[PDB]
C-alpha cells in the first residue's frame, strides 16, 4: 500500500485510542485485518437525544487513496435518523462525499458523525421515510428513535406507549423484529402496517 | 439580447445573451455577475425547469423574456 496511506492510518489510530474523547467512553477504534484497509468503529449516542446510552458500531474502509480521498463508513448498528439508511446503514454526509480534505482524520469523522445525531438534515435525506416523519411529525419521530437506540444499540430506556402496538400485532403471530420495523415505517399505523406484515 | 432573471427576493438580474447560448452558459453568466456557483442554480421559464445542453432558442425564449432562478444547495 502507498506509505502515505499507511502511516496516516497508523498515526491516526493511535490518536483515537489516546484521545480524551476516548477516555470518556465517546468515540473508540478497533483493527479488523493485520493491514489497515478494514476498522471498526464505535460512537456513543449524544447527550439530550434519541440515541443517548446507545452504542453505535461503525464499518470503516480506507482507500488507496487515503489521505485525499474519505473512508468509506457504514452503520453496522441499525438506527432511525433522517441521514442513515434504517436498512442498510448507509450515510449522507458532506465530508464523505464532496466536503472531505486531506487534514481530516479518523477522529474528526467519528466526532463528525456524533454531531450528525446531535443534529440531522432532514431537506438532504438518506431514509425519506425516516426524514418525511422527523419533519412531519417530530415527537414521533424522537419516540420511533428512542425505540430503535433501545432495540439495536443497548440504550436503556424505551416508550410504553408504543409496547402495546408492539405487542398487538406480535399476539397476531408476527416476528417482533418485523413488527417493529413495520410500525416505525408506517409511522405507528397499526392497518397499513399490518397490511405490510400480510404480503 | 436582452432578457431577465428574477429571484425569489425579487432581485431582477439583467444579461446580455444569444438565441444559441445553452442553459449552462447563461448560469456561467449569473456566476460571472453574482457570483453563485452554477450547480446550485435552477432556471425556470414556463412553469418547467430548463436543462443545461439545449438553448434559449429551443425554449422560445425571446427578448425581453423573464427566467427564474431558485437556488438549490445541492443536496446529493
Amino acid at each position: 500500500a502507498a506509505n502515505i496511506a499507511v502511516q496516516r492510518i497508523k498515526r491516526e489510530f493511535k490518536e483515537v485510542l489516546k484521545s480524551e474523547e476516548t477516555s470518556k467512553n465517546q468515540i473508540k477504534v478497533d483493527l479488523v485485518d493485520e493491514n489497515f484497509t478494514e476498522l471498526r468503529g464505535e460512537i456513543a449516542g449524544p447527550p439530550d437525544t434519541p440515541y443517548e446510552g446507545g452504542r453505535y458500531q461503525l464499518e470503516i474502509k480506507i482507500p488507496e487513496t487515503y489521505p485525499f480521498n474519505p473512508p468509506k463508513v457504514r452503520f453496522i448498528t441499525k438506527i432511525w435518523h433522517p441521514n442513515i439508511s434504517s436498512v442498510t446503514g448507509a450515510i449522507k454526509l458532506d465530508i464523505l462525499r464532496d466536503q472531505w480534505a486531506a487534514a481530516m482524520t479518523l477522529r474528526t469523522v467519528l466526532l463528525s458523525l456524533q454531531a450528525l445525531l446531535a443534529a440531522a438534515e432532514p431537506d438532504d435525506p438518506q431514509d425519506a421515510v425516516v426524514a418525511n416523519q422527523y419533519k412531519q411529525n417530530p415527537e414521533m419521530f424522537k419516540q420511533t428513535a428512542r425505540l430503535w437506540a433501545h432495540v439495536y444499540a443497548g440504550a436503556p430506556v424505551s416508550s410504553p406507549e408504543y409496547t402495546k402496538k408492539i405487542e398487538n400485532l406480535s399476539a397476531m403471530g408476527f416476528d417482533r423484529n418485523a413488527v417493529i420495523v413495520a410500525l416505525s415505517s408506517k409511522s405507528w399505523d397499526v392497518e397499513t402496517a399490518t397490511e405490510l406484515l400480510l404480503s | 439580447m436582452q432578457i431577465f432573471v428574477k429571484t425569489l427576493t425579487g432581485k431582477t438580474i439583467t444579461l446580455e445573451v444569444e438565441p444559441s447560448d445553452t442553459i449552462e452558459n447563461v448560469k456561467a453568466k449569473i456566476q460571472d455577475k453574482e457570483g453563485i456557483p452554477p450547480d446550485q442554480q435552477r432556471l425556470i421559464f414556463a412553469g418547467k425547469q430548463l436543462e443545461d445542453g439545449r438553448t434559449l432558442s429551443d425554449y422560445n425564449i425571446q427578448k425581453e423574456s423573464t427566467l427564474h432562478l431558485v437556488l438549490r444547495l445541492r443536496g446529493g
